[PDB]
């Protein structure tokens, strides 16, 4: 519902400055998305795995706030961590059975 | 005029980025209405 | 809320009956349990009443990890219950014979039980960031390595 | 049995992956509105004239 | 547990790729204030902002 | 960047005759006596 976001203070920013800031924002959240797309990072992967391990029990125990199942499997990119944990266990298990 | 000329660094807190104008009035959205004084009356005796 | 756990194990034979009825019992929350139960044979009344209230305390406490329950009423509920547990223990103390070895042991029960109840209510107090203590600074808690000049 | 399950799993996986990428490309970009106040010069230039409240006349 | 393990390999690949379904708001657009509130700002009787409270604005 | 901002709610208003009372912080005032260091006299 917080669709409209306003900065009340008179920044006195002109039209070109608004365009520059808009471009900066578009780049910022474009990179933010790119931090979660197929272009990941090993450090990001480990951080997301730890976040999943600390968050999936957290929301199922209803620790922080009311949150539905679809949200709490996805709210903080937790499905990435779940997938990478299952990745590691699957690889270390297929290697062992050999 | 010397007062205007004098603007310095210390005045950046009063004037600088021209955030407000004193010389150009602004108005709030205004609508059309009218007032009338209308007598109401009393149910029951109006006395001490 | 109720939940009935079904164990989906089939050794052989799929011609299963279905239990469509509700048979959900509640479990004990094994936290914050009074220290001495030797009195259960002498004061059945108070021993079981205190344990009832303890169970209630413990259920009330486990619910504190649900954020939605965050608030003053939650903490005050626990203080009220805390007093009911201690009330029944105190009623045992008040009914002991003039035997100071029983007085010391029930006092042990009382104060230590209060230290546990109080530690847990201060647990939730702290994490909810609500600093209220309508418990008249009970002497059982906070003080460590020192006692005021007032004892048995 | 294991090989058939494996190849069917890879086929279904590829079908889901390729199809999902196209749908992700056709994602309705949610847009948030940030409002910035007009600069004083621009505000005076584009200020509404008192005729905008001409309901009294 | 080899069959379920291959199922896990399928699931890990699929889920690791499939994240791009839910995300924060994506595109930022900047629009000038509506005349009423902008004119209200640039006059007196303007208190400081709080970063919240969802200020009501005329239409 | 976001220096002093609010979320913004569209809501048609009566142009006038609606009191709009804007919400404030939870504060309270008390008169508290201070003491003097040194003689308080002429």
């Amino acid at each position: 519902d917080n669709v409209g976001s306003l900065e009340l203070n008179n920044l006195s920013t002109a039209e070109d400055v608004a365009t520059l800031q808009n471009q900066l924002n578009k780049l910022a959240e474009e990179k933010h998305k790119r931090s979660t797309w197929k272009g990941l990072t090993f450090r990001i992967a480990v951080q997301d795995m730890w976040e999943a391990l600390t968050g999936i029990p957290t929301d199922i125990y209803q620790n922080s706030g009311r949150v539905s199942l679809k949200e709490l499997l996805t709210r903080d990119d937790r499905l990435r961590g779940l997938g990478l944990i299952f990745f590691l266990v699957a690889v270390v298990s297929i290697f062992f059975l050999a | 005029i010397s007062q205007l000329v004098s603007y310095g660094a210390q005045d950046v807190y009063l004037t600088g980025n021209p955030q407000i104008t004193f010389f150009k009035a602004v108005y709030r959205r205004y609508t059309n209405f009218a007032m009338e004084s209308i007598q109401q009356t009393f149910d029951g005796t109006t006395d001490f | 809320w109720l939940f009935f756990f079904a164990l989906a194990v089939i050794y052989m034979i799929y011609k299963r009956d279905v239990f469509k009825k509700i048979a959900v019992n509640l479990k004990m929350n094994g936290v914050s349990i009074p220290f001495v139960d030797k009195y259960s044979k002498q004061y059945p009344t108070y021993t079981k009443n205190a344990l009832f209230h303890v169970t209630r305390f413990n259920n009330a406490y486990q619910k504190t990890f649900e954020y939605k329950n965050i608030s003053i009423d939650t903490i005050n509920n626990l203080f009220s219950i805390r007093d009911d547990v201690l009330y029944n223990i105190s009623e045992i103390k008040l009914r002991l014979p003039n035997d100071l070895t029983q007085e010391k042991e029930i006092n042990y029960m009382y104060e230590k039980t209060d230290q546990r109840l109080m530690e847990y209510i201060t647990d939730v107090k702290s994490r909810f960031h609500i600093n209220i203590y309508p418990g008249t600074m009970s002497s059982a808690f906070e003080a460590r390595n020192y006692r005021a000049s007032n004892d048995i | 049995g294991a090989f058939t399950s494996f190849v069917l799993m890879l086929l279904f996986t590829g079908i889901i992956l390729i199809a999902t990428n196209e749908l992700t490309y056709n994602r309705p970009r949610e847009i948030q509105y940030r409002y910035l106040p007009r600069d004083l010069d621009s505000f005076i230039r584009t200020q509404e004239m008192p005729s905008a409240i001409f309901s009294s006349m």
